[PDB]
């Protein structure tokens, strides 16, 4: 009924791969930055709006 | 009243000043544990509430504590551990702080322009009691 | 009652404790 | 006099393109995003005497349906679709909406569904078998494999039903799906026909297109623009305080 | 302003994204583990002005606006795939094929 | 009439519209 | 956002390559086997319209 089937001595490892986890790192790294610049302009337009 | 203006500003001022006295402290307890009686620290907030006296104030009714869940933290060499050996550890947004901080620093700058312009108009105004 | 009115006594000096009592 | 609500106006309008603009840079990862474009619109105030003031107002076009790049993660239910295919899904209020968001689940009930959403094909939803796994044609065709049966018996179950709208006349409703709009629906019916024409790709997602440049380049002119306006902003401030010393004797 | 309250979701959605990539990244080794993988979504968006009229015997743009609310991170899901066999000679260790899970 | 003169007929109120139909 | 999907895609790719040359050298000795080879193609090309 789809059950699997059994080997002695052997242990499943994890599915993990490294490179998609990498790039996404340098991904989420990047879009931080932009977004942190973001807020940075914003707070400089609020701060020149307030020094009117 | 006219005159009703100074204590609204006033009244955003503090509540401003609160808001950011709690997220400077906040900031402060961000990677503290165990404080007094052994309590696991957790993370406050302020909320904002107007003065119906129509139009008012603003106030800060209570500090309310953060519902958002504790972090868990194995380490069972602190005697804070409980039976799984977990740390309770302070939930504390960085990013959200440092956002309330700016918030906090524009309104307050706002409300000062704001307070400067009509004491100007005030000023102005007892020229024509003579 | 509300910070900023007027009392007729003085608040209750303030302490930090480090370590309860 | 005026002038300084001109400007004002002009502020406002930058403050809220620069909000579109942090929205798009925001979910720059969701899988199948579309961007929201932008551009400022002008409208003149006139009539009998010197039109000179000419308010802004902002204003956002549809969006841009360049595809978005594709990253191959090999699980057996996700699609890629070609430069403008589209997946149609029923909504909440349940009408119909498209997306290309091809994180497609299946529920425990054999219930196939886009997040929140179920999939539409020849009828209504589609529904596969309690358990078996779904493989997906190059043209639509869900193949089910019951687990533990041999493989010789797999088995078509269903079919993706497949639009295509070449982008100028569809707009996002309030929920990120899109519809067509009115004189666009008038024209193709109130419900698109499938087509073959249209091929998908399995085991590869698509991201959003959101580009960085032109969000950079956008940040520094609102920022000049909003620091221009206040600047004129203060100077007609200062210029109408000076000047309201006539009445004086 | 809805610029700060909008990043600080963008912000709080990347750094959750780099919580999960660092979590499935720490248990390289742990034995039969799946990898997560989380998806965002973007909130319901405002809209300000209505569409006016098109195709006018004219080629204008369309006119209407309508700002967005930022991403919320909707959902994580684990690749239930299959792993590689180490061999560990050990005669009491068990290596399922397929799906199935001990009770 | 020239700007800023005398005149006996209200000017006609202004319409400023987003996008002509 | 651009180089760096298309560079993964890449990797993943020489990844699999590499796992069956793995597969094939390591039953260099059982009895009956028949070696594998991969096979790749590209993925779909987007268009830009000229004016």
């Amino acid at each position: 009924n789809g059950a699997g089937l059994l080997y002695q001595g052997y242990v499943e490892t994890s599915n993990v791969n490294v490179a998609e986890e990498l790039v996404n790192m340098i991904q989420v790294q990047r879009a931080y930055e932009i977004n942190s610049k973001a807020v940075s302009t914003t707070d400089q337009m609020l701060q020149k709006l307030t020094q009117l | 009243a006219l005159l009703n203006i100074f204590d609204i500003a006033g009244s955003a001022l503090a509540a401003q000043s609160k808001r950011l006295n709690v997220a400077a402290s906040n900031l402060a307890n961000a990677d503290s544990v165990t404080g007094p009686d052994g309590q696991p620290y957790r993370a406050k907030q302020v909320v904002f509430q107007v003065d119906a006296a129509a139009t008012g104030g603003v106030k800060v009714a209570s500090v309310i504590e953060s519902q958002a869940p504790e972090k868990l933290v194995y380490e069972p060499g602190n005697p804070l551990a409980d039976a799984n050996g977990y740390v309770k550890m302070p939930n504390v947004d960085v990013v959200g702080e440092m956002v309330n901080t700016m918030s906090a620093s524009r309104s307050y700058q706002a409300n000062i322009e704001v307070l400067n312009t009509v004491k100007s108009m005030m000023l102005k105004t007892l020229t024509l009691g003579q | 009652g509300v910070p900023g009115a007027l009392s007729n006594q003085p608040a209750p000096p303030n302490e930090a404790p480090i370590a309860t009592p | 006099d005026h002038a300084i609500y001109t400007a004002m106006g002009a502020a406002s309008q930058t403050l809220n393109q620069q909000a579109v603009t942090a929205s798009n840079l925001a979910n720059a990862s969701t899988p199948g995003f579309r961007a929201q474009l932008n551009a400022l619109r002008a409208v003149p105030v006139d009539g009998l005497s010197l039109a000179t003031r000419t308010l802004v107002t902002a204003s956002t076009p549809g969006a841009d349906m360049t595809p978005g790049q594709l990253d191959y993660t090999s699980r057996p239910l996700d699609v890629a679709l070609q430069q403008d295919g589209w997946l149609v899904v029923q909504a909440a209020d349940g009408a119909e909406g498209y997306t290309r968001n091809g994180n497609i689940q299946v529920g425990p009930t054999g219930q196939l569904t886009i997040q929140g959403h179920p999939v539409i094909g020849e009828g209504g939803p589609i529904t596969v078998p309690e358990g078996s796994e779904i493989t997906i044609a190059a043209d639509g065709t869900i193949s089910a494999l019951n687990p533990g049966d041999p493989p010789n018996t797999v088995a078509p179950v269903g079919r993706l039903k497949l639009v295509k709208a070449e982008g100028n006349e569809v707009q996002r409703s309030d929920d990120g799906l899109f519809r067509l709009t009115a004189e666009a629906q008038a024209e193709r019916g109130a419900v698109l026909a499938a087509d073959p024409s249209i091929r998908i790709m399995s085991g590869v997602l698509e991201g959003s297109n959101v580009k960085p440049v032109e969000a950079m380049t956008d940040m520094i002119a609102n920022a000049r623009r909003f620091e221009m306006q206040m600047k004129v902003i203060t100077s007609v401030d200062e210029n109408e305080g000076r000047a309201n010393q006539l009445l004086s004797m | 302003i809805s610029s700060l309250w909008i990043a600080k979701t963008g912000l709080d959605a990347q750094q959750t994204n780099m919580d999960v990539i660092a979590n499935n990244l720490a248990n390289v080794s742990t034995n039969g583990f799946k990898r997560q993988r989380a998806v965002f979504e973007d909130l319901l968006y405002q809209t300000i002005r209505q569409p006016g009229a098109q195709s006018s015997e004219q080629t204008t743009l369309p006119s209407g606006l309508q700002i967005g609310t930022g991403v919320r991170p909707v959902a994580t899901e684990r690749l239930h795939s299959q792993g590689n066999l180490s061999q560990t000679n050990n005669s009491k260790d068990v290596a399922i094929k397929g799906q199935g899970f001990f009770q």
